[PDB]
């Protein structure tokens, strides 16, 4: 398999790397959650916004056209070419 | 037997006839813990500058501890009055003797010594343990420096080191073995000469709860070392510290009588030989202290086991220890101070180390009246207050992959 067990999760063969640090009780709880949720995920919306908007875009125009189109056509002006379909 | 030189200087000798050698050390305090990070090394460097003088026919040496450093002259006993000498004029021409010194040769000696003990699997983890612990104060430096800061030492800085704490406020002259005190004293007056100044103020520290993790795969076995802020020189606290740390002792897979050791912890580790070796101490400082244990691990899958196990044991401090475990750790504890204070080299070493830190020395009668007061309710007391719930400081080397993280260990220290 591809992961074991905690003695051996199949890493390489790791040196040379020091991990250091804190108590969480002597460690300050969410300490800028206030100005990182604003702030840090304003910049996640940003990187990640245009991925979602073209996309979201292009289906929407898609999607009202087609509303657009099927509002018209159930009408007295649409009656003709609804018929004609 | 204790008496004040001129210059202020203060003389503390433990005579005892039936010692076999002598030994005789000028100790100044002001050991790594009062360096900084640019400037580390330097304590240590300069006593083995000093110690490298010639002997005269004693034998000189090096101390180098965290809080202290010193010279020691070891003679056989009716040779103490010449070392006496020796030592003085080793410090009376420190400034000169450094001076003159090409500290190349003395720096490479210094970076091996560091190199040393970042390669003694147990000297790093406890190293590394001490470092983190403190971290952010001059005692999370190392005694000896680092490989990277030695080399930036020059003759300079160990000048104003000793400017700073090498004067009478901040030494001491100790002594042991069996010599006349007063012939000691006197050979010492006529010899030692060294700058007036005051004592320097001892730079702060406080525990700091945390984890570092060398982790290299290529070793063998998985060393590593858990503690709590333990008891410093002062604390009332600390032969209780060692009766707690003792309850628990020591072990080694491999000896003979593991499968008889007392402590509990050592019967529960060999029913699948979760650990190869362990041994709980209380290392104390000035002020504060480190009470834990180190150990290694051959078996890289039960690193969590022994964690668990040994944690759950401290939680057993404060609850369930018997009047056996604290009789046996009492006595344990009173055998190893003894020991620790045969060898008349250990015995100035302990001399120096109480008198620059905490000002007076109990002796060992009066350790043994202190150790045999303790009942099992002070050693629960003192479980509550220093081990229930608090934090600990981690270290790891190798193979410890399986030392799951922080807050596994640190919540195992409140389970029942």
């Amino acid at each position: 398999t591809y992961m074991g067990w905690w003695g051996s999760l199949g890493s390489p063969k790791q040196k040379y790397i020091t991990q250091y640090t804190i108590s969480p009780y002597a460690a300050k709880p969410l300490k800028g959650a206030a100005y990182n949720a604003v702030f840090n995920t304003f910049r996640r919306t940003k990187n990640q916004f245009l991925y979602v908007a073209i996309p979201f875009v292009v289906v929407w125009s898609i999607w009202t056209r087609a509303r657009d189109y099927n509002e018209y056509l159930y009408t007295k002006e649409g009656r003709e070419e609804l018929e004609r379909v | 037997k204790y008496t004040t030189l001129s210059n202020g200087v203060t003389v503390a000798t433990e005579t005892n006839p039936a010692a076999k050698t002598s030994s005789v050390g000028l100790f100044f305090g002001a050991g790594s813990r009062s360096e900084h990070s640019h400037s580390n090394g330097i304590s240590a460097l300069t006593t083995n500058v000093l110690a490298s003088q010639s002997a005269k026919g004693s034998l000189l040496t090096a101390k180098n501890d965290r809080e202290f450093n010193g010279i020691i002259a070891q003679t056989t006993n009716d040779n103490i009055t010449e070392a006496g000498k020796l030592i003085a004029s080793i410090a009376s021409n420190a400034v000169d003797i450094v001076e003159k010194t090409d500290l190349t040769k003395h720096k490479q000696y210094l970076s091996a010594q560091a190199s040393a003990v970042e390669a003694d699997p147990k000297s790093k983890v406890l190293s590394h343990l001490y470092s983190s612990a403190f971290q952010g104060y001059s005692l999370a430096l190392p005694t000896l420096g680092t490989t990277e800061s030695v080399e930036n030492l020059e003759n300079q800085d160990s000048l104003r080191h000793l400017a700073k704490h090498l004067v009478n406020n901040n030494t001491v002259i100790a002594a042991s073995g069996n010599f006349d005190h007063d012939k000691l004293a006197d050979a010492i007056e006529a010899n030692l000469k060294i700058a007036e100044g005051v004592k320097p103020e001892i730079k702060p520290a406080s525990f700091l709860g945390s984890e570092v993790r060398m982790r290299d795969d290529t070793l063998p076995k998985a060393y590593i070392s858990i503690a709590v802020h333990g008891e410093g020189l002062n604390s009332p606290n600390y032969y209780l510290a060692k009766v707690a740390a003792a309850i628990y002792g020591d072990f080694y897979l491999h000896s003979t009588i593991a499968k008889f050791t007392s402590p509990k912890l050592a019967s529960i580790v060999q029913e699948y030989n979760i650990v190869e070796s362990y041994n709980h101490y209380s290392k104390s400082f000035s002020d504060t202290g480190i009470w834990g244990y180190y150990a290694e691990i051959a078996d890289k899958f039960t690193v969590d086991d022994f964690t668990h196990f040994s944690l759950k044991e401290w939680n057993r401090l404060s609850i369930s220890i018997s009047e056996a475990e604290v009789a046996r750790a009492k006595a344990q504890v009173k055998t190893a101070l003894a020991k620790e204070l045969a060898n008349s080299f250990a015995v100035t070493s302990d001399i120096a180390e109480k008198v620059l830190l905490v000002g007076h020395r109990q002796s060992l009668r009066e350790a043994f009246e202190k150790i045999d007061a303790i009942k099992v309710n002070d050693v629960k007391e003192w479980g509550k207050s220093k081990v229930w719930d608090r934090d600990i400081v981690i270290s790891g080397t190798g193979l410890i992959e399986d030392l799951l993280d922080y807050n596994r260990n640190r919540n195992e220290m409140a389970m029942m």
